[PDB]
Parts: structure tokens; sequence; C-alpha cells
RNA sequence: UUAAGUGGAAAAGGAUGUGGCGUUGCCCAGACAACUAGGAUGUUGGCUUAGAAGCAGCCAUCAUUUAAAGAGUGCGUAAU
RNA sequence: UUUGGCACCUCGAUGUCGGCUCAUCGCAUCCUGGGGCUGUAGUCGGUCCCAAGGGUUGGGCUGUUCGCCCAUUAAAGCGGUACGCGAGCUGGGUUCAGAACGUCGUGAGACAGUUCGGUCCCUAUCCGUCGUGGGCGUAGGAAAUUUGAGAGGAGCUGUCC
RNA sequence: ACGGGAUAAGUGCUGAAAGCAUCUAAGCAUGAAGCCCCCCUCAAGAUGAGAUUUCCCAACUUCGGUUAUAAGAUCCCUCAA
């Protein structure tokens, strides 16, 4: 459950830590997102070096949700933070490596580079 | 009425059955029944129906020649019935006949299907040139504008639907 | 269509009638098609 | 057509194909029967008459609805039928593939029927506008005196009065609402219940007509 | 007289939709549509202009196969 | 719907601006819908016509109406209803007592040019509205099931194959 | 976000007035998130007060008025979906 200000850790080594989210995009008026749901974001704390920069304006894609999410079994996932991956346009990572679990609803968006990359998929 | 004045309209070898507010017409394809108006008057002498038109007045005279150009189609597509032909210009354009419906083919992601009606033949030629015979002049004109209306020629190219002698204003696009 | 309250003949061909309690004007070439109103 | 009346029991959780989680309301649709068929040349409509819950004969000296009284139980008999609790009309059925006195079975669902669903909502009571309507509340500090209250009714001298339809608090809770398109999950002729998935309206013990969608 | 419910909201202007009043011209030597039957040529002759032979734009705008037509009314037109 | 002109009601008081809550109407149409023309190849676009059913974002700097910007959106429409709505709410603005800067004034003081601070009352009689009961009526009295003259509600839209 | 009808703009067929032509005058079609119906709910105080099924009916008595009383409700009491 990401609504604007929220701040997401970041769970790749594209260079950037911490992430605060400008705009959940969709339809007008969405005021949530979700796992597999993309954002618009600002980078608040990078790391020195890397590829993008403090005050850079970017998108990214919700992995690992604390509110997580239900399936059609009635089976639930939850995790213990907020996190993100931050993309090209084209559902491809900026990065090469990708940290922590990732949820399984990324294949359903068309998400094969990060889901390939990602250590255990659940 | 000048057309009115031209009302002697000699049946040739069909019948002329008056009914009073209504007109029916029997040849060698029968069954054309109107009810054509009251204001006017009819007669037939031995082998011409004439129509008259009374007290000269504006609506009289329009209705005279109204009913005298009805009656002169009726009994003539009643004889001879009438004929009016079209057709496809494109590429990958292809109509046929199913039978007495038509089908068209114009690229879409869905073939057309032309359900025929009464007194109404189609004729395919060469699957691009198809010509509609009835004896209802208003009727088969109807069917061919339904019919062209479905793609009508296209300005740039002509692509479309068409009848026989019309033109069609190409812009060098 | 040309709607403008000041509907006239342009070329010789475009004639002018009445339709539904309308002037039009009514010429082979449709850029000169017009209506009052 | 194939409409019965059943009693809301609650609500339970079924696993369907491929193991998919299905939420389901159990009714108990029991001893329903046919009471009376009206037509169109005595009553002006076709429809069937049909009672649900057996309740107990005449008695001299009762007090409560639990007892049938002298119309009921002549209503009744005319069928050979007992008293009835609750008795409602369909008229989407076909009336002459009826017959007075016939038991309306809940066999007459298989599943995969499509149905529509009819009751009372529960019941709140007297209720705002932040509840009975979804309107939004007033700012809970900065000096605010404005909390659930309503707003504006009106504009002013100009329409000097309050429309019809203001939305306004008062009483919120027992209506008729149906709900349309669910879908029949099984049916259990032992026990006589349906399973329908998803919720309908009303409390439990209540009143419920399943009838079959149009759409 | 009007055929709009004008009557029962205005104007510059635009159109036929009808009545009235005159003036005037068109005709069994057949009027006004519309069929088709002729469309010209020495000649674009000349400045001949991207050639153009109804058309960069100025024409020089003459006989007439003929009962009857123009150094082309006019569709046009890269020019035809 | 503006800035004004007039000075007809109200000075034994007709609450001033913004904002919140709640709406309702018009069309001179922002999106969606249907069409004609195009100096419309397609993709699109421009202009005009019909059309008011529904819908018409969240933030930063603003007292700010207004305006600029950041990100979205199918779209981020223009207006009216005492520049809708304070006996429904705030009280940021202005303006009352305090004080200060600049300017003007011999001065007391002024500007309205700035700045900090500065008390928002009311138990609803009638109409009205939202709900909910009692009485009587309806050619005998009752229980139940109903028809439906009318009335209200709903009406949006996207991406992908 | 469906589907039926009738329509707007607009496209037309036939067709005179006006031997032609013309979507229009008479006639025949098509045509929109808009109108009506279809969907949901309220609804005979709809004083026009409706309809169906079932139940009940006085001993006198112009069965009016009567004590009665019937079908049926209620008072009262235990309660809540």
């Amino acid at each position: 459950m990401i609504q604007q200000e929220t701040r997401l850790k970041v769970a790749d080594n594209s260079g950037a830590r911490e992430v605060l989210t400008i705009k959940v995009l969709g339809g007008s008026g969405r005021k949530t997102a979700n796992i597999g749901d993309v954002i618009v974001c600002t980078v608040k704390n990078a790391t020195p070096g890397g590829v993008v920069k403090k005050g850079d304006v970017v998108k990214a894609v919700i992995v690992r949700t604390k509110s997580g999410v239900r399936r059609n079994d009635g089976s639930y996932i939850k995790f213990d933070e907020n996190a993100c991956v931050i993309i090209r346009d084209d559902k491809g990572p900026r990065g090469t490596r990708i940290f922590g679990p990732v949820a399984r609803e990324l294949r359903e968006g068309n998400f094969m580079k990060i889901v390939s990359l990602a250590p255990e998929v659940l | 009425s000048r057309v009115g004045k031209k009302i002697i309209d000699i049946p040739s070898d069909v019948t002329v059955t008056f009914d009073g507010n209504h007109v029916t017409v029997k040849g060698p394809k029968g069954e054309l029944s109107r009810t054509l108006n009251e204001r006017m008057t009819f007669k037939q002498e031995e082998n011409t129906i004439e129509v008259v038109r009374p007290s000269d007045s504006k609506e009289d005279r329009t209705n005279h020649g109204t009913t005298r150009a009805l009656l002169n189609n009726m009994v003539q597509g009643v004889s001879q019935g009438y004929v009016k032909v079209l057709e496809l210009v494109g590429v990958g354009y292809r109509a046929q006949m199913q039978g007495k419906d038509l089908i068209l083919n114009v690229g879409y992601s869905h073939p057309v299907e032309i359900k025929a009606e009464e007194n109404i033949t189609f004729s395919v030629e060469k699957n691009t040139v198809v010509k509609v015979e009835g004896i209802s002049k208003e009727q088969v004109g109807a069917l061919a504008s339904n019919i062209r209306s479905v793609r009508p020629p296209e300005p740039y190219k002509g692509k479309g639907i068409r009848y026989q002698g019309e033109y069609v204003r190409r812009k060098e696009g | 269509m040309k709607v403008r309250p000041s509907v006239k003949p342009i070329c010789e061909k475009c004639k002018v009638i009445k339709r539904k309690g309308k002037v039009m004007v009514i010429c082979e070439n449709p850029k000169h098609k017009q209506r009052q109103g | 057509t194939k409409g019965i009346l059943g009693r809301k029991i609650g609500m339970t959780q079924v696993f369907g194909e491929n193991g998919e989680l299905i939420p389901v309301t159990v009714v108990e649709a029991k001893e329903n029967v046919v009471l009376q068929k009206k037509t169109v040349e005595v009553d002006g409509y076709n429809a069937i008459q049909v009672g649900f819950e057996d309740k107990k004969a005449y008695k001299k000296d009762a007090k409560s609805n639990k007892y049938a009284n002298k119309p009921a139980e002549g209503h009744a008999k005319k069928a050979d039928a007992a008293p009835k609790r609750f008795i409602r009309e369909f008229r989407n059925v076909d009336v002459d593939a009826y017959e007075v006195g016939q038991e309306v079975s809940v066999d007459t669902f298989v599943a995969g029927d499509v149905i529509d669903v009819t009751g009372v909502s529960k019941g709140k009571g007297f209720q705002g506008a932040i509840k009975r309507h979804g309107q939004s509340r007033g700012p809970m500090s900065h000096g605010s005196h404005f909390h659930r209250a309503p707003g504006s009714v009106g504009m002013a001298s100009d329409a000097s009065r309050v429309f019809k339809g203001q939305k306004m608090p008062g009483r919120m809770g027992g209506n008729t609402v149906t709900v349309q398109n669910l879908e029949v999950v099984q049916v259990d002729t032992e026990n006589k219940v349906i399973l329908v998935k998803g919720n309908v309206p009303g409390p439990k013990k209540g009143l419920v007509e399943i009838r079959t969608s149009i759409k």
C-alpha cells in the first residue's frame, strides 16, 4: 500500500538507496499502489558514484511490500519492509544485481529480467 | 402538370385494377398495390390510364405529376421490371452469392452478409460487378444505395463500391 | 458543410434550393456546399 | 424462471478447481410448495405463489404467528398443504410447468446457473450523513467546530428553500436489494441447501428469494 | 392574406414562398427545359510566354466546311 | 459573468474576501459519442455542425481571488445560483484600540506603502427538508398475496491480445 | 460499455411543383453516450382510493339500537434478525 510521500529502500545496484514516491500512475484518482505497480519517484539518498544521482526523477517498480498480496488460492504473502527497483521505461532495470527476495506476481507484468536476476522468488 | 398532360399511360399486356383509395397492378410479375391519392382521379378508356387533377391548385398540380410518374413506374416495373448495376473497384475486394443472400469481403475483420428481399434478384458477373433486378424502382435503388454505403469510393485511389457510370473526383494527396 | 447567415452562389453551377425550411446551395464540388444558419 | 425461497444460514468458504478459494453463502431451501397459480384471465398476470416454511395448525387462544389463522389455513387447504410462514410470488417462471400442491425442490437449480438474490438489508437505525451517505468529515483540528454534521443544504434567497433529495440523516437499514449475477457452486439434496458464490443481503436466519437472472 | 403556432422577442444582410400593382419583352415563321446529331479549321497567326494548339500575360482577335460555330462560348489545362 | 454610469429597496444593521462541507442549473462542449469539409496518403491533426448523459487529479510557492511550476489524467471546460452556501465551519486576508520602518506634515497626526500582535453569539415558532408514527377514509368486517397511474436511482472510462 | 423503438446533425431512394434536375411538398429507409422502454427501488391518501385467494356472519331486530358476540386485533408479559 504505497501512496504519495512514502519512502522505499531500493533493491538494486543502480546507485540509489532511498527513494520517495511522487505519483501512482494508472488512472485519475489512483491513491495506492502495490506489488507489480509502477511509480515515479525521487532519489533522496544515493550512493557515491552510481548511475543515478540524488535529485533525479525516475520510474520504479514495487517489489516486496509490507502489506503484501492475496492470491486466488487464498494464500497470502507479506514482507517486513517496502522496496522498489528502478527501470528503463522498457520493464528492464538500470542495475544488474537485484537484492533480497521478490514476489511471484512480477511474472504477470513482464518483469522477467528482474525475476531472473533476483534471489528466491515467492 | 406538363408530365400529367402526358398521362395516357397505355399498358401493353398488363391489367390495371383500381379499388378506390388504392390501386393494384398485375402483369408478368404482378402484385403492385399502392394507396396513391384521393384528390386526383383516374380512368381507363380501353387500354390507357388517364389521371386528372381538380381545382388547378398548387398541391393538385404537384400531386398530378407525382401520381402519374408513380403509376407509370408501377406498370413499367410490372411489365419489364428494373435493374440497377454497380461494380467493386479495389484490390482484394470481392463479393459472391450465397443462394439468395450475398456475401462481401473488403478487408474488415469480418465479411458482410446482405440478406435479400422479395421481388429481388442479385447477379454476380465476375465477382467484381453486381446487378440487382426487381420490379420496384424505389426498392432496387434503396438496396443499391444500401450495399454501396458499406464501402463507398475512396477518393485518393478509388477503392470502394461504385455504380457502372459514376464519376469519382480523385485527389492526388 | 459551410454554415453562415449569408449563403450565395460562388460558381455558376452552384444552384440554390430549400430543404426542411432551410436555404442550401448545391454544387458539383462540395467546397461550395453551404446552408443558412 | 426457476425461482425458490430460502433462509440465510451463514458464510463459509470452499475450494474449487485448481485450488481456488471461493467465499460462499449457504442457504437453506426447504419444504417449498406451490399454493396458488395466478393467471391473466383471472388475476391479470401469470405467476405462481410459493410458500416456504411450515408452521403450526390453527389453535384456539393462540397469540403468536407460530400458529396459523383460519384464513391462512383455508388458503393452504386448497393445495393439500400445511400453512407457511413466508409467501411470495414469482412472475419469471412458465406457469404451465407447475402444479398446485407441487413441491419446489432445490434440484431445480444446478451448478453453473447464474442467479439473482433478493433480500432485506440488515438494519442499522438512525444514522448520520457520514455513514448513511459517503460524506466527508470536517477538520478535527485547526480550530474546527465542524466534524460530522452535514454542510450547507441550500444556496440562498434564490431558491429560499431546500430541494428534495438533500441527503440528511435518518434511518438506514432494512430495504430490499437485489444483487445480480451470482452463481451456484453446488447443491446438496440431503440437507436441502444451496451454496451461492459471494454474499447476499440480510441477517442470518433471514428470508432470501433466489431466481434466475435475465442477463 | 398568411401555413410560421407567424400571431405570442430585435438588426445589418441573405434567399426564395407566396399575393398585388404597373412597365417591358419572348411565340404556330411553334417559345422555356432536356435529348442526341456540329464543334471546327489556313491559325498561336504574332509578342510565340516552361512547350501551351480555349490559360507566363499582352492577344492582331482575319475568310469560313456552312441552313448554322468562335485567329475557340466553355470542361479544361504539366501541354493535349 | 468585468471595470463603470444612475442612486430605485435596505443605515430603529441586507455579514466583507478566500478556503472547507454540501450541492443545483445553463451550454457558448474539456473528455467520451455521431457527422461534413480539409492545403485529411496512413498515423494524425485543423475547422464547422449535432449533443449537456455521465465524468472532469494530487502536490510546491502563494492571504491571496489570479498566476507560475512539478507529476499524472480520457479530460484536467466556461459561467450562474446575495461575485451559491459563516442562525453549517474556519478567520489566513482588511480593519478597531498597541508598537515599528520609510515618506509626508511646524505639529497633533496621516499614507494605505510595508511589518509583529490582536474575543466570530443564538435552547428552531412557520414554510422547507430527511426519516418515523397516530386518526379517519376507500358501501359489510378481517388475514395474506399483488397490479402499477406515477416518482426516484443508475448512466463514466482505460490498457492489453 | 447490452438490446429495442422514435429522433437530431447528416447520408439517402423514389418524385413532382418547374417535360430536366432536386433527400421533400406527398411517400420509403438509415442514422448518436442524448428522449422513451429495458435494469433496481418506492408506490391505490392513484379521495380515480384498484385486483386475487381465504376466513367470519344475530337471539330480539325498520337486525337501525341493544346486551351480546364470531373471524380478527389489542392491553399485559418474555425477547431481538
